[PDB]
């Protein structure tokens, strides 16, 4: 491999670079200031938009005749064909000119805003036409916002009438006019709209499962309760109770639990499993509901206490229960008369009036979606009357954009009805919000405020919610959160679920939620990127609060990553000489070169096809001198310096030898971006990530100060192991001015045959297995195990694997992956939680011998750990004895339901709720029961 | 329940897969909107069908 | 007519509900299936059977 | 008669409903559909016939 040769190369050129410090405190403070600057820019855009929306709606005169004055708008769900006949009677439809923009990745028109109207909502109605008229001012303010900040993503006006007017005119996603693609999108059900349209809730959904709801009414009630839960965010707490002559909880929850995805699925399953039987008692159900809303022993959103009565009808107004429990009327009661029936709805409508609530009817599936949006419409009354204190910008949980942009957050701001203000008029429905303004922030807009390329591959940033969900994390993927076993939701991954959970990490998580700033160096169990290995890492977490927001940014930084190599390439011809070693023509003098697809130049487009990107990079390097402000100087300088360093190893130490019997490929990978592998025949078999910071072996080999044997993948059809080799890697540990830097990882793809020979050559001076960390078979001598090279040991011989775990030569950590796509079982591929385990050297001892007491027999083994490497030799001598192969140790991504949420709501993770919330105002007009 | 409201499309939940169907202000086949339509309707009633 | 209303147009091995509420027959004079459907046994029959 | 997805208007839940259902069965029209409902309400073909 040439560890010492590349080390000597690095200290021999200390004049070509300057070792700079990675001051974690300064990095976190700077990145948190950048994040708060971005979020405050978006907040300013939101304030502009909401101010203009209120100003322009307040100056809008109603009409019922838009034929004499058409409204001209672009319907997002309109075909691109020039159809002049596709105009509604009351509206003229725009046909836009669509450019393709890289920031959005779709067809985008910056001239005007697009409008989404739900299919269930007719676009020619008076309500919709008036909205489409007064929102053109929003259109030009959209244009102003985008011209003051060209990095702006979607800025949208979610209207309370159903319309969404978002600025960059783009056609709706796939459901404009398409069979099997129906548009069920409604802006008033979006998490940002729901978040900005009211304060966090405390529901108790009371379900009336009595005899009278059997059949259709029960079906409608359970679908309605599911769609009601689908409007609850993570700041809302919910329980579902059912009553028939006595009330009970539908699920394992005995108190208001947080309305996150897993708890909501528990409640949805409990509702779906519910049955209709018995007589009704509205007093014993409301007693239960009010008692559960008074349970302050548990985590709650101490705000907006609600009861959602999902009944059909009855002749019981239940006066005295309401008088006893709701006398000052701290709890709203929303009553739903679900089903197609003729029962008395009078008491149901009265419960809403006497309890500040609202009455809704759901006669069929199809009315379900709208009435829930409407309780939200009611809940915003105290928020409107608290005029300008309520207009605070909130940031939604991370979710997947409807018009696909990946993971985004979005800042919300309610828009209020201001027709009579300082000229006080009747102001009938001025207690309702006009809508919610939104502005999207991409997680990749935040990822470029946290640059990771002066950091080690093991170092990274991550932000956190007050619920603990990560705004930013290397392990947060653009996939919906798995919620259980398979048979429009936020991607809310907790911090303790994105990583491996210690107790130090729980204390750090709580400190980050609390908004404190601190540092903590400790020993971690760093799970490897391939998710098969675990390292006893050595990390330093430094966190700060992102001011002006409820976020908290931290930086994970290894103890060897406090210094980095800032390339001192300014001779303009030395970097050129390093450049010619990159061109895809010298891949026999120098090794098969891969460049890491980073953002070196603004005009480089990164590609997965690495040779295409290498060609583009070489083209850009050819003519570089005039491109001073287009190319990132530091990244290109570092990659050129490291290209020179690896050339002076592939030539001066490999090309002078050119062949070794045991090896099959010699590779060097640098944190600059170069991953040269010598022969170029085994360079085709090289299937590691071109980006060096995403290489599992690289990050694995920086933690270990040993030689790391990366066992290959078993039963994976590709380059394989026999014709590619089995990887060995060590990280160079150069010292510059007494500073430990580990800038590269040299390695060897040891040939399997050249090693099996040397494994069995000295037998003259059969069962003998070589195992690495994680218990993966590097090979055996039995020549039948070597067929299964790179396979987990427990799959092969479970008894010895389980025993070796029992002696604790191998500990393990079983964790849950919440974002894994999944083959759906029976009661394409869906998303489940997988339950993944990783083994590792538990103890520091070297020799492990004992007797394997297999059933009615006995086996003897001896384990010895090879020094300066992650391997163990297991000298187990027992084959074909009595079978204790009763089961297997399948180390893989076992599909499973996650942690039992019934048990982890009794001891829930620490969580901080929103500070200011608006409920129970006295200027409120409760006389609109509907 | 009004002709004003009953325009555009609605989400039909009949075929077990949601489909957008046009909203149409139709009249029932036998409808008493006339003494001649009432006569035919009452004839169909008298035949029992 | 014994047991002749029990074969319906079933989809391809999905074992779900049949398409159409009519009996079928894979033979010549009977009503045939269409739409990549098979006319196989165990359908309760018309009018809930 | 509170079946899934439907409650027939020709039921015997109230006295007006039962009296209209019996009157309609006397006039003979669609008495068989009411019969199918009354069979399927007592368990289907297996035990309600
Ligand atoms: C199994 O096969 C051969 C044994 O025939 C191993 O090679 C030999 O390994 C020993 C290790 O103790 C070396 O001394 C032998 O010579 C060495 O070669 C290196 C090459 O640069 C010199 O620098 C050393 O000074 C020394 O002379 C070495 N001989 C040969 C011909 O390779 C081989 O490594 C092993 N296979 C595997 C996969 O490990
Ligand atoms: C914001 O609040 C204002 C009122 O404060 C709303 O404007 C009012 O909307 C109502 C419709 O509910 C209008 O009443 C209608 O008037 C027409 C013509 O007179 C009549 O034919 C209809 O039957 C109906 O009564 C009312 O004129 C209008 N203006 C005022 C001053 O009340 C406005 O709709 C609210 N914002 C939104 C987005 O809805
Ligand atoms: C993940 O893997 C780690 C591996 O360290 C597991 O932590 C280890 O758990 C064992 C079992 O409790 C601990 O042993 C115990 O130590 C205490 C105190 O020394 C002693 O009183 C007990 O009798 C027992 O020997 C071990 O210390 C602990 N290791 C560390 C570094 O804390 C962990 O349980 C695994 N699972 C999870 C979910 O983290
Ligand atoms: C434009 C309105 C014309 C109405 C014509 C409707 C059809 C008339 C059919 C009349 C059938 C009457 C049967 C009663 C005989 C006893
Ligand atoms: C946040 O504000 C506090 C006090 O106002 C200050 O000490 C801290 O440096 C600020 N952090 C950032 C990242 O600006
Ligand atoms: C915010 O907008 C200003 C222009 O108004 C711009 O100069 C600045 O770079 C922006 N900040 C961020 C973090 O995008
Ligand atoms: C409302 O409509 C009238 C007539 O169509 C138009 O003059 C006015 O500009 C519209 N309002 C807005 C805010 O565009
Ligand atoms: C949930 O469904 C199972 C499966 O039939 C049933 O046995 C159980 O009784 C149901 N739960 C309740 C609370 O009835
Ligand atoms: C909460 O705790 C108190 C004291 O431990 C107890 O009296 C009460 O029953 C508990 N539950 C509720 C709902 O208050
Ligand atoms: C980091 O590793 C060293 C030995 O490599 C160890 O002594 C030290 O305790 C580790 N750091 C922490 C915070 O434990
Ligand atoms: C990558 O791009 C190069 C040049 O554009 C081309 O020769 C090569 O076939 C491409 N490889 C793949 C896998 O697309
Ligand atoms: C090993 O297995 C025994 C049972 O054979 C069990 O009691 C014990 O907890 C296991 N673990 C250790 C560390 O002994
Ligand atoms: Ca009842």
């Amino acid at each position: 491999s040439g560890v010492n040769q590349l080390v000597d190369i690095y200290e021999k050129y200390q004049d070509l670079y300057t070792v700079e410090p990675n001051n974690a405190r300064q990095l976190v403070e700077i990145a948190a200031r950048d994040i708060e600057k971005l979020l405050s820019n978006r907040s300013k855009a939101l304030v502009r938009l909401a101010l203009e929306a209120e100003k322009v709606q307040a100056a809008h005169q109603w009409r019922e005749d838009f034929a004499s004055n058409e409204v001209v708008y672009y319907n997002a769900k309109d075909d691109l064909d020039p159809e002049k006949n596709d105009s509604e009677p009351g509206s003229q439809r725009i046909k836009p000119v669509f450019i393709e923009d890289a920031n959005f990745g779709r067809q985008i028109s910056y001239q005007h805003a697009a409008v989404h109207i739900p299919t269930d909502i007719y676009e020619g109605s008076t309500i919709v036409l008036n909205e489409l008229n007064w929102t053109s001012a929003l259109d030009e303010v959209f244009k102003k916002n985008r011209e003051e900040d060209p990095s702006l993503l979607w800025q949208v006006f979610g209207s309370a009438t159903g319309l969404a007017r978002y600025y960059p005119a783009s056609p709706w996603v796939d459901n404009s006019r398409t069979p099997n693609k129906i548009d069920l999108y409604d802006v008033r059900r979006r998490p940002w709209y729901i978040q900005g349209a009211a304060s966090p809730k405390d529901m108790l959904i009371l379900v009336d499962v009595s005899g009278s709801v059997s059949g259709l009414t029960l079906k409608l009630i359970r679908t309605s309760v599911s769609e009601m839960l689908e409007t609850l965010s993570d700041d809302d707490f919910v329980n579902v109770a059912s009553f028939n002559s006595n009330a009970q909880d539908v699920s394992c929850f005995q108190h208001l639990v947080q309305a996150n995805v897993r708890n909501k699925k528990v409640l949805k399953d409990a509702v779906n499993n519910i049955t209709a039987k018995g007589i009704t008692d509205y007093k014993k159900g409301f007693s239960f509901a009010f008692e559960q809303l008074l349970n302050y022993n548990v985590s709650r959103a101490n705000c907006n206490k609600i009861i959602m009565l999902f009944t059909d009808g009855g002749e019981e107004r239940a006066q005295e229960i309401f008088n006893k429990y709701n006398k000052d009327k701290k709890v709203r009661v929303f009553t739903f008369s679900v089903g197609q029936h003729n029962y008395d709805r009078g008491p149901i409508q009265w419960m809403a009036c006497e309890n500040k609530g609202y009455y809704y009817e759901i006669p069929s599936i199809g009315a379900i979606r709208i009435n829930t949006q409407e309780y939200l419409d009611v809940l915003g009354r105290p928020m409107v009357l608290a005029g300008d204190k309520a207009k605070q910008v909130q940031w939604t949980n991370v979710y997947l954009d409807a018009l696909e942009l990946g993971l985004v957050i979005t800042g919300t701001l309610p828009v209020f009805n201001i027709t009579g203000q300082f000229e006080n008029k009747t102001n009938l429905k001025n207690q309702l919000i006009l809508g919610v303004m939104g502005v999207d922030v991409s997680l990749e807009d935040i990822k470029r405020l946290t640059p990771r390329f002066t950091l080690c591959p093991n170092g990274y940033y991550f932000a956190i919610d007050p619920n603990g969900y990560v705004l930013l994390h290397p392990n947060l993927q653009p996939k919906p959160i798995g919620v259980g076993i398979p048979t429009q939701e936020p991607v809310t991954l907790d911090f303790l679920d994105a990583e491996l959970e210690n107790d130090i990490k729980v204390e750090i998580r709580n400190k980050m939620i609390d908004g404190e700033s601190g540092e903590k160096t400790f020993r971690t169990l760093v799970k490897s990127q391939d998710e098969r290995y675990i390292d006893k890492g050595n990390r330093t977490y430094t966190w700060t609060p992102v001011n002006g927001t409820d976020y908290s940014l931290a930086l994970v930084l290894p103890t060897y990553s406090f210094y980095y190599i800032k390339a001192k390439l300014e001779e303009t011809i030395t970097q050129a000489r390093y450049s010619e070693t990159l061109k895809p023509d010298n891949f026999e003098e120098s090794g098969y070169t891969f460049i890491a697809p980073r953002d070196y130049c603004n005009d480089l487009k990164i590609s997965d096809n690495n040779t295409e990107f290498l060609l583009n990079f070489n083209e850009f390097i050819d003519r570089k001198t005039p491109n001073n402000p287009s190319c990132n100087a530091d990244l290109i300088n570092r990659v050129l310096l490291d290209a020179g360093f690896t050339n002076e190893l592939v030539q001066n130490y490999w090309s002078k030898q050119k062949n070794i019997k045991g090896v099959k490929a010699r590779f060097v990978v640098t944190d600059g971006g170069i991953t040269r592998v010598y022969p170029k025949e085994a360079g085709e078999n090289w299937q590691e990530n071109p980006e060096t910071y995403e290489d599992s072996f690289y990050k694995r080999s920086l933690d270990n100060d040993n030689y790391v044997f990366t066992a290959p993948y078993f039963n994976k059809s590709g380059p394989g192991a026999y014709e590619s080799g089995i990887m060995v890697s060590k990280a160079v540990e150069i010292y510059i001015q007494g500073k430990l830097l580990k800038p590269a990882v040299v390695g060897i793809k040891i040939d399997v045959n050249s090693w099996i020979e040397n494994f069995t050559k000295t037998s003259i001076r059969m069962d003998c297995v070589i195992l690495d960390d994680g218990g993966f078979l590097l090979m055996a001598n039995h020549d039948d195990y070597t067929n299964q090279i790179g396979r987990f040991f427990g799959e092969i011989d479970p008894s010895l694997m389980r025993h070796l775990v029992n002696i604790s030569v191998y500990a393990f950590n079983k964790s849950y992956d919440y974002q894994s796509v999944c083959e759906p079982g029976a009661a394409s591929k869906q998303s489940c939680i997988t339950e993944q385990t990783q083994y590792f050297f538990d103890n520091d001892s070297k020799s492990f011998s004992g007797v394997l007491d297999c059933g009615n027999c006995s086996r003897i083994f001896h384990g010895e750990k090879l020094m300066n490497t992650n391997l163990i030799f297991i000298m187990v001598e027992s084959k074909g004895t009595c079978p204790c192969d009763t089961r297997l140790l399948i180390q893989a991504e076992q599909t499973s339901d996650g942690p039992n949420p019934c048990d982890m709501v009794k001891q829930p993770r620490y969580r901080k709720g929103p500070d200011v919330c608006f409920d129970n105002n006295v200027l409120e007009d409760y006389t609109d029961c509907g | 329940e009004l002709e004003r409201d009953c325009r555009g499309q609605y989400l039909d939940y009949e075929k077990e897969e949601v489909e957008a169907q046009p909203r149409q202000w139709k009249k029932y086949d036998f409808h008493y909107d006339n003494v001649l339509w009432a006569l035919l309707t009452l004839f169909t009633v008298s035949t029992g069908e | 007519y014994m047991g002749k209303f029990h074969k319906a147009c079933f989809p391809n091995s999905t074992d779900a509900e049949p398409v159409g509420d009519f009996p079928c027959g894979k033979e010549a004079p009977a009503r045939l299936c269409e739409g990549d459907t098979e006319c196989r046994e165990y359908w309760p029959g018309p009018n809930f059977g | 008669f509170n079946f899934q997805d439907e409650t027939p208007t020709t039921n015997f839940d109230t006295f007006p409903a039962a009296i209209l259902t019996v009157f309609q069965i006397l006039t003979g029209e669609d008495w068989n559909a009411v019969m199918y409902h009354g069979i399927e309400s007592q368990g289907g073909v297996s035990k309600g016939m």
